[PDB]
């Protein structure tokens, strides 16, 4: 039959108006313009109606040399893009258009990207621990299979790092289809990324493959980073629904899809909110949230990367997307300028898996008691940096020399950050942590010094880095005596 | 020809190099030759160890650096920025025509200490260099030490032993 | 020599969110003023009708 | 010619067209030309074309003279500029116009190179400093910022980073190097015309070109120079050839697209800023890249300055700014001031990604001073003046610390070799203060060959010639080390019997003055 | 020939919209209207077209009992000041009338002020360094010539014999004029300077004067306030480029040059962006200070006062003009109570130029 | 009711697509009259009227333990009563994390019955006297 065509009215930036003359097709419909005029093809999907006989759409790609009466074909449906086994090991743009220049995928069928999240039936929160290997995240905010997770933390503090330690951690020990959804983020991390899967074969492109790569990078217009993770989740979706498999979802980042529709609001003629963000903020952030749901079918754990500007939390978006997490993980500035990475802040983090019903009782009255040792020592430094260790009482120099060893413990060397710590990755396994921590705890170790405890894993690389330390003290002395008595 | 050479991303690339090779000899001013590499690369034809070394005779027989001269131009930087160019940036390990080369410019540039690090470099390699040219290399070395030109005259002139500015020649 | 870093510290965080707020205000009053005037938007429409 | 309409409305640097009668078609990020006067012609770029035929445009020259009853007429071309080798040596208005002192159209704004062009930086890029190149190496390709205060030392470094490379560009083949570009964003034009007259030099203008905009210039001039060098870069890029870029600086270009942001009454952000203001820098700094051998293996570097306040990296453009790029260089005004210049500060600081590129030459000993400053960094503070010390570490941090003291670029083969007799210990006998003074002694001056010990084979320093084997080996070889450490250990032994022992003889006042004029020359042609 | 005339069609406060019929004067222009209707004379200078006849234009008077569609003349040109020899030890408004009561003035010619900033070509990017007479300025804070200086100093602190001692030697040693420009200035403090002025024979009304004198008054709107540096930097480019020489070019606190722009911005119904400052901060600024750079032809020397509102320098304002500045000549009550004049305290004073490729070594 | 500052969110996000005025933090300023609106039908019936009731537990969140924000500030004026959950205690270990000495309750010994007052009684006397000593380290 005949495809509907309508003309241009005005353009602002990636924003547009149509003049649809019969009739106006719904919401989210697809709109297509040839090649020949922009001299690209230009995707447009509709957001709102201004009156009968128009309606205003949002552009993909970008708006240049794009007149005022240029033709509008329309789809009759929304933004179509592929799934199945062809979408593995591939690299998608937000069209489903791919990029890798490797070959035509032999896609089936084409799933739409803007969908009702799943009804309360569906759901199932299953509470079940994940070993990411991580100490601190083992310990304090133990991640939820099939929940969500969430990474906060400013520019310079070591999330994207994360995810990849989490990625060289879980997903190859995961036997399940990832999917990693760049979002506004470096395109030269996406290129890394995709080499270091193609060289642990996780990407072997003539042979299985168990991973997808959608990036819609901060090059692109914010018409595309408003829609990118949605595509991402219609390819997890699919492996949830149809293939019922468990799979992970990796996001960097979501701050920069709040961006995209606060670019847009501005430019739809909305109102914005109190800083400057769109007023729909809560229901497109949930549209995408809520999707990313745990079902019978299948599960979805997801690993979403937050940015937090001027290291403000009371930014609404982040504000916003605590109420959606299972598992926070609130990065902070200040500790990383004191060597430590990763620079978590555990009085901020929170997570609903922590109970006695799904982990062990060990890991909860263990972890309970290093929170509270930290809060004792954050209410100290308030007071040792006025006065100084040596005007306290003894009980509370001893809580601040276990604080600091604790808070120093908390870090570790990841096998990324190789090229940074020069010091080989180690991955602390669940049961070492809680037995860790616990000795620590109880003062099962106070006369080890406070330097054994930075960068490593495991109590016995502590007592040998302790035992380096005391070599080397007794190595100087001896040292300095042969220099004095030849001197 | 059989084995097929593939980029870091496996796409394939095209070792059809030769004409590149001819490009390059009939060259005469040796910056045509790192030209021709940039017409090269373009067109998904990453370098073959023939080139680099046909890059290196162009060096040695070339005249200049180009049609008009430059100021502090080196044919030995230019011959040993591209062997590290070869090493660590692509991967292609030189030769002992390679490093043949780099000894014969410094037989012809006249400088010897530089002459023995390269045949040091060359034995630590397992490379095997040829006698008649470190034999010329040790008689150059002999001229200047007779003629006192072993290392330049204004560091063997006597410091001044009151501190001042000017006198340091600073 | 502490207590006059954290006295600048907190003289920093005083001045900036002093700024901040001024600003606030600032978009406050203007979001309203906008949000008046582009309702209160008024246009000639000479076109046809019958 | 065309005619489109008239100039309804002008609000400073925005304007408002009206449609002729005889209505036509325009497109979107056009540029359109203002018949100003009977051969002025001015030269405007779209921002939103409405329903009725009104157009919304930003002017860029000639604002002054543009009145209201004007005729406007339409390119149908994007905003292009010539583009080079012939464009190199010269300093041009963003637009092309060549600005004067004592055919390849590239196109402006343009979508940066996907994941498959692009490629992890493999190559360095000598700044020609000490500290950079060891502790936070810069690789063609990674897009690094350069923070601090007003009056930190930001405005130097990309200079010094420039005249490094050209006593290398000449010796080297023309692929290998490094061309070089300055955009300045409101920067004095007086400090333009002084970096202008500093280049032509050192002979480094034939190398590098220089894109001026500054306060005096219109706003939405700024907010399109960076564009301007990058597509000049671009080009270059494209060609296989690497280069260089610079921004001096955003932070003042984000103030000329708040001012166009608020003219045309957009709606604001967090610290007045509109919110795509981060799309403004992803759109320029992506384009930064080390392209692939597939498309070249070309370059474009990005050495963006940015003004904080206070030393206050919380603000916004400094974050939004930091989530871009793939490093980080952090100036303070305590070291500025407190005599240590370049006022680096190493904690604050990082090379994301260039330790991949840095040279082996230069990546053994940054691992080496990279655990002796992260030692040093500890064993200074925990005593807080409770207790001093006489230990390697903390006298050689200080030894190394003054070498980092620096006034312009250092040489590759010039900067290895007085670090590495720090972290060897051969420079613990000396002073402090006179740690400079040895440094000149050891790279201009050879005590050696001065004072008859040529028990060396080959290993000097009077050629220069001699980096490129450093390049390609590595100190740690065995046939480089034992005629380096018997130069130190010879140039230590002399420096210390014949020179600071005289040092510590001087007792007049007079000569202790005659000294430290010295020790300052050292600090500055060192 | 003619000259044009306009119609008034609204009228908010200083801010007036000018209705034409033909084609709409430039921007910056002036439109003066007769002293008959008004009661007293009137200038209005062109800021903001607003469609093919319109043209919204800030007063620099006041618009009492001013009617609407009353005429309008355009002057042709744009604000128009007198330059020359009489302009010494003389008072001037922004329109260029004399305040002072001292019979007329004899100018020859009547430049416009809003000169284009120099080009590139006519600057010299040879930092020098003006031999200021000084011994504490000249050592520690060698103010360059074509450069920005700020000066931190309340009151007790000999604020005015600096300056006043500045023009005196420059008046015989570099063989250059000087002038002030009082913007946002107390009218008392107008008096005071002034008579000090006549006091220390600086303006020697029976001989030769050194200074010229520009008040732009709190009294008056900030329409004309904005506009006073840009008067008095005119009557200071005229003896730069004509006479050859090196001149000062004294300000009051700019803090107040930015707040009258801010004002102006704010009336115009321009979105203040910051902490109430203009949109066009850096921009106005530049427009003022890249007018103050040397050149071959001479040179101008822009001596600034800065009031840092709340002592916080990471306020727009300051900041913005410390990004300009090559000195700080901080003057301290405690220095001036220890007997000491100037009351300068060097430590915490700096300059730009302290650096040996610039001057000679042993300064340094 | 769960977070009421959700229930004023979406209020906003109403308020302004249909180009109302904005207010205070964004809000269109009447949102004082919703939270009354919805509280003061909480309320105990007459005798007359069946002597029912229907009690309200409105939640709402907080950013960094503020109670400065406009909507915190307009639902406490409401209410009778307040619990403050400070994550201070929460992290210090006590859970449920109430702070007394900010929370209250403005009905008092009527509400509760004849055994709790009595005690009530001596214990808010407790902490009158505990909150103030027991800042001091236990020395004694
Ligand atoms: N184990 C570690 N050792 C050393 N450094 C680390 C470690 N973990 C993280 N870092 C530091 O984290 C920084 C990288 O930050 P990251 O890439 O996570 O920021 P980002 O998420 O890209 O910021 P944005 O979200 O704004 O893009 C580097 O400075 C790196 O050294
Ligand atoms: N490497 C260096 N060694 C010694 N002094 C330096 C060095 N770099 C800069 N300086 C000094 O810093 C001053 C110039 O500062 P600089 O030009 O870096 O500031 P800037 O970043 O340009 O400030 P703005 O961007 O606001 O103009 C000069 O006095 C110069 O001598
Ligand atoms: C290397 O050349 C440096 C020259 O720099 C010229 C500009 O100098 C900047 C100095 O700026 C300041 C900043 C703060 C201050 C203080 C805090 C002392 C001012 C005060 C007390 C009025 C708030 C004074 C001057
Ligand atoms: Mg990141």
């Amino acid at each position: 039959d005949v495809k509907q065509v309508g003309y241009v009215q005005q353009i602002i930036g990636a924003v547009v108006d149509v003049t649809f003359t019969d009739s106006v097709p719904p919401v989210l419909t697809a709109l297509t313009v040839d090649a020949k005029e922009t001299g690209t093809l230009l995707t447009m999907e509709i957001v709102q109606h201004l009156d009968t006989k128009t309606a205003r759409c949002i552009c993909m790609s970008s708006t240049d040399m794009l007149r005022l009466r240029t033709p509008v074909v329309n789809t009759g449906s929304q933004i179509t893009v592929p799934v199945g086994e062809a979408t593995l090991g591939r690299i998608f743009n937000v069209m489903g258009d791919a990029i890798d220049q490797r070959g035509p995928v032999k896609n089936k069928v084409r799933w739409p990207i803007h969908r009702k999240a799943p009804t309360l039936a569906e759901q199932s929160g299953k509470d079940e621990v994940l070993v990411t290997g991580i100490k601190v995240i083992d310990l304090i905010l133990p991640y939820c299979k099939g929940g969500k997770i969430g990474l906060f933390g400013g520019a310079g503090v070591g999330k994207t790092v994360i995810i990849m330690e989490l990625i060289n951690n879980v997903a190859k020990g995961h036997g399940g289809y990832s999917v990693f959804a760049g979002v506004g983020e470096r395109t030269r991390e996406g290129t890394d990324l995709y080499l270091e899967m193609m060289g642990s074969k996780v990407i072997d492109l003539q042979g299985d493959s168990k991973c997808v790569l959608v990036y819609g990078q901060m090059n692109e217009p914010p018409g595309a980073r408003a829609r990118v993770a949605q595509t991402a989740l219609t390819m997890a979706e699919y492996f949830r629904d149809e293939a019922g498999q468990d799979v992970l979802l990796f996001v960097d980042n979501v701050f920069r899809f709040t961006q995209a529709n606060s670019e847009v609001s501005a430019l739809l003629g909305r109102i914005p909110a109190a800083v400057g963000y769109q007023p729909t903020l809560a229901e497109d952030l949930g549209m995408l949230q809520e999707r990313i749901t745990s079902t019978v079918k299948g599960s979805i754990t997801s690993v979403q990367a937050v940015y937090v500007p001027a290291d403000d939390i009371t930014d609404p978006a982040p504000a916003t997307t605590f109420s959606h997490l299972d598992a926070t993980t609130v990065l902070s500035r200040s500790v990383a300028e004191a060597g430590i990475y990763p620079a978590v802040e555990p009085l901020e983090c929170a997570s609903r898996i922590m109970d006695p019903d799904a982990i062990d009782v060990n890991h909860y009255n263990v972890a309970m008691d290093i929170v509270e040792m930290l809060t004792k020592y954050k209410e100290l430094q308030d007071i040792i940096a006025v006065l100084g260790i040596d005007e306290l009482s003894e009980e509370d120099k001893l809580i601040v020399d276990r604080a600091r060893k604790v808070a120093k413990f908390m870090s570790q060397p990841f096998a990324v950050a190789e090229v940074f710590t020069g010091m080989k990755g180690y991955y602390v396994q669940l049961e070492d942590c809680v037995s860790d921590f616990g000795s620590l705890l109880m003062g099962q170790c106070d006369n080890i010094p406070e330097m054994a405890f930075y960068m490593v894993g495991g109590l016995d690389s502590v007592k040998e880095k302790a035992a380096k330390m005391a070599a080397e003290a007794a190595a100087m002395r001896e040292r300095a005596r042969k220099a004095a008595e030849a001197k | 020809a059989g084995g097929k050479r593939y980029d870091l991303f496996g796409y394939e690339v095209s070792v059809a190099t030769g004409p590149f090779i001819e490009e390059i000899k009939k060259a005469q001013f040796y910056d045509d030759a790192g030209e021709v590499i940039v017409k090269m690369n373009l067109a998904n034809t990453p370098p073959d160890l023939q080139t680099y070394n046909a890059v290196l005779e162009r060096i040695l027989n070339c005249k200049s650096k180009r049609s008009q001269p430059v100021k502090g131009e080196n044919k030995f930087a230019a011959m040993m920025d591209i062997l590290e160019e070869m090493d660590a940036r692509s991967g292609i390990k030189p030769n002992a025509e390679s490093w043949g080369y780099v000894l014969k410019e410094l037989v012809q540039a006249g400088d010897f200490r530089l002459g023995w690090v390269c045949i040091a470099g060359m034995k630590s390699l397992g490379i095997t260099p040829d006698q008649a040219l470190v034999d010329a290399n040790e008689a150059n070395a002999a001229k200047a030490k007779a003629a006192g030109t072993d290392f330049p005259a204004y560091l063997k002139k006597a410091a001044p032993e009151s501190f001042d500015t000017k006198a340091w020649g600073i | 020599g502490n207590i006059t870093g954290l006295m600048q510290l907190a003289d920093y965080t005083y001045n900036k969110t002093r700024k901040e707020l001024i600003t606030a205000e600032l978009l406050e009053i203007i979001g309203t003023m906008t949000a008046m005037h582009a309702g209160k938007k008024v246009g000639l429409k000479k076109t046809e009708f019958w | 010619k065309q005619k489109i309409g008239f100039v309804h409305g002008i609000d400073g640097t925005i304007a408002t067209i009206a449609p002729a009668a005889s209505k036509v078609t325009v497109p979107y990020n056009t540029v359109l030309e203002i018949a100003v006067s009977a051969t002025n012609i001015a030269n405007a770029l779209v921002f939103n074309l409405e329903k009725d035929g009104s157009i919304g445009v930003i002017l860029l020259d000639n604002i002054s003279e543009v009145r209201s009853g004007q005729d406007v007429y339409a390119t149908g071309s994007l905003l292009k500029i010539p583009v080079g080798f012939h464009m190199l040596g010269k300093i041009i208005n963003p637009l092309g116009k060549e600005i004067p002192t004592g055919t390849k159209l590239g196109l402006v704004e343009e979508m940066a190179p996907n994941i498959v062009s692009r490629q992890p930086v493999n190559y360095n890029l000598l700044t020609g400093y000490k500290v950079i190149d060891t502790l936070i190496p810069v690789g063609r390709g990674q897009r690094e910022l350069i923070l601090g205060d007003r009056q930190t030392g930001k405005t130097s470094i990309a200079l010094s980073t420039i005249l490094n490379q050209t006593k290398v560009n000449n010796e080297i083949l023309s692929k290998n190097n490094v061309l070089s570009v300055y955009v300045s964003i409101g920067q004095r034009c007086s400090n333009v015309a002084r970096i202008h007259r500093l280049l032509t030099e050192y002979d480094a203008m034939k190398y590098c070109t220089i894109v001026a905009a500054t306060a005096a210039d219109p706003a939405g001039l700024q907010y399109l120079a960076p564009y301007a060098g990058t597509t000049l870069g671009e080009e270059f890029r494209n060609s296989g050839r690497h280069i260089l870029l610079v921004y001096d600086d955003l932070s003042k270009q984000a103030v000329s697209y708040r001012q166009i942001s608020l003219l045309l009454r957009r709606p604001p952000g967090r610290e007045a800023y509109p919110g795509d203001v981060f799309y403004l820098h992803s759109r320029l700094l992506e384009r930064s890249a080390m392209m692939s051998p597939q498309k070249g293996s070309g370059s474009l570097t990005s050495l963006p300055i940015v003004e904080t306040l206070s030393n206050d990296v919380t603000a916004y453009i400094v974050t939004n700014v930091i989530s871009i790029t793939d490093g980080q260089i952090y100036l303070d005004a305590k070291l500025f001031t407190g005599g240590q210049r370049p006022a680096v500060n190493i904690g604050l600081s990082v090379s994301r990604v260039g330790s991949s590129a840095q040279n082996k030459a230069m990546k053994k000993v940054g691992g080496a001073l990279k655990m002796l400053m992260g030692e040093y960094r500890k064993m200074a503070g925990e005593q807080t003046s409770g207790s001093q010390n006489v230990s390697p570490v903390m006298i050689r941090g200080a030894r190394c610390l003054q070498l980092f003291n620096q006034k312009g670029p250092s040489y590759f083969m010039d900067a290895i070799v007085a670090l590495y007799a720090v972290t060897n210990g051969y420079m613990d006998d000396v002073k402090l203060q006179y740690s400079k003074f040895y440094e000149f002694l050891l790279l201009n001056k050879d005590l050696p060959v001065l004072y008859g010990q040529v028990n060396n084979k080959y290993f000097y320093m009077y050629n220069k010639n001699l980096n490129y084997f450093i390049r390609y080996f590595g100190l740690n070889h065995e046939i480089l080390e034992p005629e380096l450490k018997k130069y130190i250990e010879i140039h230590t032994n002399l420096f210390l019997d014949n020179y600071q022992s005289r040092m510590n003889e001087l007792k007049s006042d007079e000569d202790l003055v005659q000294l430290k004029n010295l020790l300052y020359a050292c600090k500055r042609t060192v």
